[PDB]
């Protein structure tokens, strides 16, 4: 319930630090800004003007303390802190054409773009340079949202091809082998392990669970679809009376929260018993708007707690407001909400 | 396409609920023939047109979500051919459908790749 | 025929197709344009929907992931009203530079055309935009009527004054 | 607390006439004090103070306004009367029951050399008669067919000014005919039957009709009165002699406006039944079946209106009205 | 000015200036100017033979011959007389003024000379009026404009002008004004009768090489003895000669007012759109 008015224009990407001490964001500009928190008021500390266009994706490796960013500049920048100045390194994306996220291994990052090729990229210490191998198998459209599993070897991504596929970007030269998952045994770089059955709506949202058992995604057909490999890769969809969702993340192992064009963060729970998804309701209950943000949500990351028991949810939207939510206050407010 | 007789029987019976519920069965969305889609659209249009104003709420409330989406899409297809003052009834039906399925129905109608 | 539920379904459809977002061109290097206008990618174009309250006055909405093009053909009661409508629509079209939510030419087979871009959808309230469309229709009707009455009054006055001399 | 004391003291000093034999400057200061008090302070206090002792201060202000000969003081009193009318409905009924209306009329007829004063008088009279709750027969002796012909001449010919009084006179006309009686006992209709050479009033009423807004409804009180334009149009189109004001083309234009307003009106509203009744009257007294125009779309619209089986009572009343008015041939 | 001015302001002001400068006994200054008037009239005033003592005013019309055919010389001699002189080279009618010999009253001469075109066109009207007064029935077509022709013809007098409306909208506005002028007998009962013809001329002007079209118009002005009298000759003539010009000017005025209303409505709507933004 803590919205902070930072800018008037929309927001592109929302990133956080290791100890969540600093927050990084871009305001649809050729530069990216990094602000910290000193008291009740927030103040900007760093500014990076390396990119040559509107910044689309940005993710910060917590343990590595190193933030990579890639947008319309058709290039990637693996920025690392050098003394009192964040030095950027141009990691060649090798794409003729909107998403980026570090792995749990924090050693290689996936850059999903409009080149219809999930461009995985690892850092070669032998040549002191970043290399980006491109996984393009069974990919027909851009990669809207990309999220890893706990394995740090299998990536998930939604496409404009009306489907959310879970492929493998595992480079066997940057890590050890991958253990057998319930999503399959054969895990190879480029091998399609999973896919969606939808033929309508764009998969703007996609996120995997903490246990790595279930992978959920949000489609732009006013429908959300969560799949569980625990029940032979069963797919469970649900149509929301509200508008389409833009970002999707799981709070618990059976409770996920998501927002979008509805401009209001919503909560939902899926019963493993019956094998179907259910709607929890509106967690954001109160210009002329009936919600905090005056536009659609654009991103929703986790502040602290994990995907099994999030204690604080961070929400960035097209309203220019930083929405800081707490599960405790939300549960203390809506007594009819079962998590 | 759908079956004409199954609807004609309920139409002769006066039970509009059965006819409306049967008209949306096996919609020709996957079909490539525009004739089948035109037939289904005209059929649904005929079904909705004969309906009385005050009784529409019950029949509209009797339908399901998927049926609401199919009805919205079929109504959109029927909206491209406004004739015999069917536009007013289609408008009232659009209001009822909007109140029933919300913005999600029309959103599903626009995001659809294969429809009537 | 004419009702308020028509502009309510129009408002709802306008609210549904105001879910656009910024998207780069997949064909051109570092290019960014409206998807609904050029219609280059069939994967990004949604099924266009038309709404008609009558055989003469209607509104056609064609949405996209990065654009929403709304064409509106207003009612034509008489010839004078038609010429006036054409003149006003043209006069509004000339100032398309000011109205960044309208386009310089009307859609073929329609009276006027407004292209609500993703960039325009990102720098203006969607709710206020829908309100702008609805107000655009009701104001179109009312203003047209008022203009008609004023013109007729002027003609009557001029005729009377010339006849009195 | 201070405002009530200042208002009571002003009312007491003005009721002493001692105020009429006092300096114009002091009286101007007192009137300005009372006006500013009624305009900037709480409404409840002003309402209680004005209606105090059965509108004693109000009646006293009225009598003092009737005895005073100063133009500026009359303007200030008219403004204060406007505020008092904007305060509540009880003060409006009290002022309407007073002779303030008649005196305002007589002053409006006598002093034609004061534009602003005439305007404020027209506005105050329009606000006082905007309710149309009570109708004293004595007030008809000062404001009737003569004053009606005068205002009609003011609308048709106009005076030798900003000309913002023509629309104000039209507003006062619409307000006065709001509390009128049927075509047989209507003074306005009688004056309209007397001189039907007025084409301008028709055009102005037409613009007022196409606008859709009501120029009489300024305040928002409970039990709001009916629509002025509809009732006036009904009283005008209540008889051929009074409907004769409309010209050959103007009649067709008005038919177009009434039909369009009837068709655009959704089921459930209140104005639709009224516009339908007006359309019925326009085809009753006026020659509708003469040039047989605009009747086709009207027929289609009527057919779509009668097939409207709405559970609501408003649409049922409207359907009953159109069924009453279904003289089809 | 609602009604079109009949007198030419240029010639009147110039002549007034010259006369005022001359009455003071000041030095005679040369004058040279080319002016124009409605329906394509071409005026040109200059000093003859370089003589500052003489001022010549020339006027040229395309239908000068058709006007002279109806006795224009007699009317010009009656109006100007001594002022009328040999026409300038290329001009139709030229008047002369000597600075060395002038009268006291200047207003009459200026007001008369300023109505040059009116007096030039009044010939046929006067002839027809006298003809109607005499009662000699059973007795004209003047091409005042390039694509227009005015046709003039027991108890009444008919004057049907066949003009052209170039713009498509101007035809509509003109049709509205004519539709209002036809039933204009509601305002003043003593006024003349007004008829209008959309695409084809009246029965009188039939198969007389009548130019018919969607862009043409034949307006019939039916005057009576009350307006055709010698007492109200000048005024009625002043109006009738300027009927077309007044019509076009009025329609154009309507176009302008429409432009204003459009600008205002655009301002209101643009205000709504500006009110739809965040800040």
């Amino acid at each position: 319930m803590a919205y902070h008015s930072f800018l008037v224009e929309p927001i592109s990407c929302h990133a956080w630090n290791k100890d969540r001490t600093q927050i990084a964001i871009c305001p649809n500009n050729h530069e990216v800004h990094i602000y910290e928190k000193s008291g009740n008021k927030w103040v900007q500390v760093h500014e990076l003007k390396e990119h040559n266009g509107q910044v689309t994706g940005i993710d910060w490796a917590p343990d590595s303390n190193r933030i990579v960013t890639c947008g319309t500049d058709r290039n990637a920048y693996v920025w690392t802190l050098k003394g009192r100045t964040w030095k950027p390194t141009l990691v060649i994306l090798r794409i003729n054409r909107r998403c980026v996220r570090w792995a749990p291994n924090e050693k290689k990052f996936a850059v999903g773009s409009g080149s219809r090729v999930i461009s995985i990229c690892y850092f070669e210490q032998e040549n002191d340079w970043w290399v980006c191998k491109h996984i393009k198998k069974p990919i027909r459209s851009t990669v809207l949202s990309l999220d890893w599993h706990p394995n740090s070897v299998l990536l998930a991504a939604g496409s404009c091809d009306f489907k959310c596929r879970i492929f493998s970007a595992y480079i066997k030269e940057v890590e050890e082998r991958p253990a057998p998952t319930p999503w399959g045994s054969k895990m190879p770089f480029g091998e399609l392990m999973f896919e969606s059955s939808s033929s309508c709506g764009w998969v703007h949202g996609v996120c995997f669970s903490a246990n790595g058992s279930r992978v959920a995604w949000v489609s732009h057909d006013s429908t959300v679809c969560l799949a569980d490999a625990d029940k032979k890769m069963a797919v469970a969809t649900l149509a929301s009376e509200t508008l389409p969702l833009l970002a999707v993340t799981f709070i618990t192992e059976s409770s996920l929260v998501a927002a979008g064009h509805d401009c209001f963060p919503v909560l939902f729970t899926y019963d493993s018993a019956a094998g179907k998804l259910s709607f929890g309701g509106r967690l954001d209950v109160p210009a002329g708007l009936d919600s905090l943000h005056k536009n659609s949500v654009s991103q929703i990351s986790v502040l602290s707690g994990g995907k099994a028991k999030c204690s604080q949810f961070c929400t960035t939207g097209m309203d220019g407001g930083m929405s800081i939510w707490d599960v405790r206050s939300l549960e203390s407010a809506l007594k009819d909400l079962k998590i | 396409g759908p079956d004409e007789g199954e609807v004609d029987s309920c139409l002769r019976q006066g039970n509009m609920t059965a006819a409306l519920q049967a008209a949306l069965k096996n919609p020709p969305i996957n079909t490539k023939s525009q004739a089948v889609k035109d037939r289904a659209g005209s059929i649904v249009l005929k079904v909705l047109i004969s309906f009385k104003a005050n009784d529409i709420e019950k029949a509209v409330q009797s339908l399901d979500k998927n049926g609401v989406d199919l009805l919205m899409k079929y109504i959109y297809k029927g909206f491209e051919s406004p004739s015999d003052n069917s536009s007013a009834v289609l408008l009232q039906w659009h209001e009822k459908a909007l109140a029933a399925g919300g913005v999600g129905s029309i959103v599903r109608v626009l995001t659809a790749r294969k429809t009537v | 025929a004419t009702l308020r539920p028509y502009l309510s379904a129009v408002r709802a459809t306008l609210q549904a197709a105001l879910c656009l977002e910024n998207f780069s061109s997949q064909v051109v290097e570092r290019h960014n344009k409206p998807e609904v206008e050029v219609r280059s990618s069939k994967e990004l174009l949604l099924q266009p929907v038309t709404i008609s309250r009558n055989e003469k006055e209607k509104v056609l909405i064609e949405g996209s992931i990065n654009s929403v093009r709304v064409s509106i053909a207003v009612k034509q009661a008489d010839e004078i009203e038609k010429i006036l409508c054409h003149k006003f629509m043209r006069f509004m079209m000339m100032r398309a530079e000011n109205f960044f939510i309208l386009r310089r030419k009307p859609v073929e087979g329609y009276d006027i055309s407004f292209l609500i871009t993703n960039f325009h959808t990102e720098q203006m309230y969607k709710h206020k935009l829908v309100d702008f469309v609805i107000h655009f229709m009701e104001e179109i009707d009312k203003e047209i009527s008022e203009m008609k009455l004023s013109v007729n009054a002027r003609a009557r006055i001029v005729a009377e004054e010339f006849l009195k001399n | 607390c201070h405002d009530q004391q200042r208002l009571e003291v002003i009312f007491a000093d003005l009721a002493r006439s001692w105020a009429l034999y006092e300096d114009e400057g002091v009286i101007r200061c007192y009137l300005e004090e009372l006006l500013h008090i009624l305009t900037d302070a709480d409404p409840e206090v002003c309402k209680k103070m004005c209606k105090r002792n059965e509108f004693e201060s109000v009646l006293a202000l009225v009598a003092y306004y009737q005895m005073e000969h100063r133009a500026s003081l009359r303007l200030l009193l008219l403004k204060c009367f406007g505020a008092m009318c904007s305060l509540d409905a009880a003060i409006i009924s009290t002022l309407v029951s007073s002779v303030l209306p008649v005196e305002l009329a007589r002053d409006m007829q006598t002093d034609t050399q004061d534009h602003q004063k005439l305007c404020y008088s027209a506005l105050i009279l329009a606000m006082v008669f905007s309710m149309g709750e009570a109708v004293p027969y004595a007030h008809y002796e000062h404001l009737g067919t003569p004053f009606a012909q005068f205002l009609l001449n003011i609308v048709e010919d106009g005076l030798p000014t900003t000309e913002q009084l023509p629309d104000l006179c039209v507003n006062l006309l619409l307000a006065l005919n709001l509390h009128l009686p049927a075509a047989d006992q209507n003074v306005i209709m009688a004056a309209l039957s007397k001189h039907a050479n007025v084409k301008i009033f028709s055009e102005k009423l037409l613009l007022l009709l196409n606008r859709g807004d009501d120029p009489v409804r300024i305040f928002k009180h409970e039990p709001q009165p009916p629509h002025s334009v509809l009732k006036f149009l009904q009283d005008v189109f209540g008889s051929p002699a009074t409907a004769a004001i409309f010209y050959h083309t103007d009649m067709m234009a008005l038919i177009d406006i009434t039909v369009r307003h009837i068709a655009d009106l959704s089921p459930g509203d209140k104005l639709r039944m009224e516009y339908l009744s007006l359309m019925h009257a326009i085809v009753r007294t006026t020659p509708y079946l003469q040039h047989r125009h605009r009747l086709p779309d009207l027929q289609a619209i009527l057919r779509r209106i009668l097939n409207e089986e709405e559970t609501s009572p408003q649409c049922q009343m409207d359907r009953m009205i159109v069924r009453e008015m279904c003289k089809e041939f | 000015m609602i009604l079109l001015e009949v007198n030419n302001r240029i010639i009147e002001e110039t002549l007034a200036l010259k006369f005022e400068n001359a009455a003071a006994g000041n030095k005679p200054e040369a004058v040279e100017v080319t002016f124009a008037d409605f329906d394509g009239v071409l005026y040109h005033i200059s000093n003859p033979n370089g003589d500052k003592t003489k001022v010549m005013v020339s006027i040229s019309l395309k239908f000068y011959k058709e006007l002279q055919a109806h006795g224009a010389d007699e009317l010009l001699k009656r109006v100007y007389g001594s002022y009328l002189v040999n026409p300038e080279s290329g001009y139709n009618v030229s008047l002369l003024y000597d600075l060395e010999n002038l009268p006291a009253s200047k207003d009459s001469i200026v007001h008369q000379a300023g109505m040059l075109k009116r007096n030039c066109f009044a010939s046929v009207f006067e002839k027809y009026f006298q003809f109607q007064e005499e009662g000699k029935e059973g007795e004209a077509v003047i091409h005042y404009r390039d694509d227009e022709t005015m046709y003039v013809e027991k108890d009444r007098v008919t004057v049907v002008f066949s003009t052209v409306f170039k713009d498509d909208d101007d035809v509509v506005i003109g049709k509205v004004f004519m539709q209002e002028f036809k039933e204009g007998r509601r305002a003043s009962h003593t006024a003349p009768q007004v008829l209008f013809s959309h695409r084809e001329p009246p029965l009188e002007l039939k198969d007389t090489d009548a130019a018919v079209g969607d862009n043409i118009g034949y307006i019939t002005f039916v005057l009576f003895p009350r307006h055709t009298n010698a007492s109200a000759r000048d005024n009625t003539i002043n109006l009738i000669h300027t009927f077309r010009d007044y019509l076009h000017y009025h329609i154009k005025c309507s176009k302008a007012y429409i432009h204003t209303r459009m600008r205002a409505k655009t301002s209101d709507f643009l205000k709504v759109l500006n009110r739809a933004r965040p800040d």
